[PDB]
């Protein structure tokens, strides 16, 4: 079964470079093109180029001419995409593709893209790993009760209530990317108004990139 | 060159979903179509205008002619809600070109109004000389909402960071908007308000210092 | 490739040369931008350097194929060589001559 | 350059190709020592590699 | 090429007339079979060749 397995996520600062890998299995790696296409957050697909593993011949798109270098190896059935002079707008997901749709006519003699890799997420931000500042969101039958996980970088961060004891009624919203390049999010739990004062509620925030672990009692004001 | 593809398309189940891929002499170029569900990689569904790779339901097909190609999904289901892209190869520039993509929205449940919960700045956050107001939005369908902050009826645009809507467990959507500001601004008004507009219906929540 | 005529008659051989409308088609089809086709016999020897030429759509085709033929007398050998753009012969015609006739263009 | 005949009649087109006597003239006039001229129509297609000839 | 007189290679033969005053120029880096003797002739007109053993 044909399969393309790509390398892992990358976080870089502007000016750095990356080299993404695409290892193929299930077919003779030399019969078909390896295309490279990226997708920035929220926007559409942008074709970057192809390289044919057998000949080494390359086709680069115009925007990506010079900034990019596509290579192969053939012995390990792998293709490489090297990007240089990175910039915040180069943040995207890099997919590889197999040009296995053999053409049917010499009128449109194009090897279309059969199989895709799972993607390689490349984040380009001038921000340095920073842990969150955690603040209690105090309550107004049941209450509203939460925690603010403010100013951290990069994703991800996890929130659990009473160390996992509370699980139903937990709603943890996805993070907002501030203009500053830092993230923030919030997590609220619905809970009976009577337990307040008798039950103690805590949020467990874990940001592993900065190795930050925080616990906050959320008490009434 | 360019491939014009309508940003959004709305359709009900059991119907026939029809999507456009615009371009010049695209009828002699043989289009290909990709499906991308959120969080996943693209997948080939229609190849060579009308055909399919192995494993695709027969209700995926299409047509191509003149200056317009079209992808056709018969007997629409809910699992077909995704972003669709058309692709051609321009021999002139020797490029592979995609369309802008289309969001296929399958209407599989009624309209829902958003629930909004608004939190003031905490004592800690103020005690560190900062303030943030937390407006939390949940349980609305069509994942399309507009948020507007107000300080004593006077709107507020600067210092306001809002997310995009995201599906939650129950297939409704949810978003959140944060309004950062100073303690002095916090106490210069007796209240702030978060206004969440959804399909015309506006819901509001206010908060006041203590 | 080569064919040696052992049929004791003349062998009519036909071929073509493809002139694409764009360089993308050239690369996609043949993987060279500097293409040559050589056809050699003792009584015919010609060489081809087909260059891209975008042409008005005829049968909806901006590109062309130039058609070429020759007679290969018995004993002689024809040799084709190419790195692209060749429309090789598949069937040839072993014929004896005849003489002095013409063609008629009528609906009778 | 290209011209499309829209005059419903045949268009007689004429041109030339310059063969300089020295290579200095070639460089001064055209700034290449490897020169080509291609003329293409459906019924006429020829290519030129004019070389110096004193 | 197939052996003709036991030779896989060939020589293509070429000729031309050089009218008075005009100059002919050869240039080559190889494969030339230069002229040694040429034939200064006046024309004559309108005859043919005979192929017989008489």
């Amino acid at each position: 079964e044909v399969q393309l397995v790509q390398s892992g996520a990358e976080v870089k600062k502007p000016g750095a470079s990356v080299k993404v890998s695409c290892k193929a299995s299930g077919y003779t790696f030399t019969d078909y093109h390896i295309n490279w296409v990226r997708q920035a957050p929220g926007q559409g697909l942008e074709w970057m180029g192809w390289i044919h593993p057998n000949s080494g011949d390359t086709n680069y798109a115009q925007k990506f001419q010079g900034w990019v270098t596509m290579t192969r190896d053939t012995a390990i059935s792998t293709a490489y995409m090297e990007v240089n002079g990175l910039k915040s707008d180069d943040t995207a997901v890099y997919y590889c593709a197999r040009g296995g749709l053999e053409p049917r006519s010499v009128d449109y003699y194009y090897y279309g893209m059969d199989v895709w890799g799972q993607g390689t997420t490349v984040t380009v931000s001038s921000a340095s790993t920073k842990g969150p500042s955690v603040f209690p969101l105090a309550p107004s039958g049941t209450a509203a009760l939460g925690c603010l996980v403010k100013d951290y970088f990069p994703e991800p961060v996890t929130v659990s209530w009473n160390s996992g004891a509370l699980t139903s009624g937990v709603h943890t919203f996805p993070a907002v990317l501030q203009s500053s390049g830092l993230y923030s999010l919030s997590s609220v739990v619905t809970v009976p108004s009577s337990s307040l004062g008798t039950q103690t509620y805590i949020c467990n925030v874990n940001h592993k990139p900065s190795n930050t672990k925080v616990d906050k009692r959320v008490e009434p004001k | 060159s360019v491939l014009t593809q309508p940003p959004s398309v709305s359709v009900a189940p059991g119907q026939t979903a029809r999507i456009t891929c615009g371009g010049n002499d695209i009828g002699r170029k043989s289009v290909h179509w990709n499906q991308q569900k959120p969080g996943q990689a693209p997948v080939l569904v229609v190849c060579y205008d009308s055909d399919r790779p192995s494993g695709i339901p027969e209700r995926f097909s299409g047509s191509n002619s003149g200056n317009t190609a079209t992808l056709t999904i018969s007997r629409v289901e809910a699992g077909d809600e995704a972003d669709y892209y058309c692709q051609v190869w321009d021999s002139s520039s020797d490029h592979v070109i995609f369309g802008g993509g289309t969001k296929l929205t399958v209407l599989g449940q009624p309209k829902a109004a958003p629930s909004v919960t608004l939190f003031p700045p905490s004592s800690e956050e103020l005690q560190a000389n900062k303030a943030t107001l937390v407006c939390l939005i949940s349980d609305f369908y069509p994942g399309a909402v507009t948020v507007a902050w107000k300080a004593d009826s006077s709107p507020v645009k600067a210092g306001v960071e809002t997310t995009t809507p995201s599906k939650q467990s129950n297939n409704k959507y949810a978003a959140s908007s944060y309004l950062s500001l100073t303690p002095e601004q916090w106490k210069s008004h007796r209240s702030y308000s978060c206004q969440v507009t959804h399909e015309g219906s506006t819901v509001e929540k206010t908060v006041a210092p203590t | 490739k080569s064919y040696a005529n052992n049929k004791e008659k003349e062998v009519l051989v036909l071929w073509g040369v493809h002139h694409p409308p764009n360089i993308g088609d050239q690369r996609a089809l043949y993987h060279t931008e500097n293409a040559y086709v050589s056809v050699v016999s003792s009584h015919y020897s010609r060489k081809f350097t087909p260059e891209i030429a975008k042409r008005p759509k005829v049968r909806d085709r901006e590109g062309r194929i130039n058609y070429y033929w020759t007679l290969l007398e018995p004993g002689d050998t024809i040799i084709f060589e190419a790195n692209g753009n060749l429309i090789a012969p598949r069937y040839a015609f072993a014929l004896s001559r005849g003489f002095g006739s013409g063609i008629i263009n009528s609906n009778a």
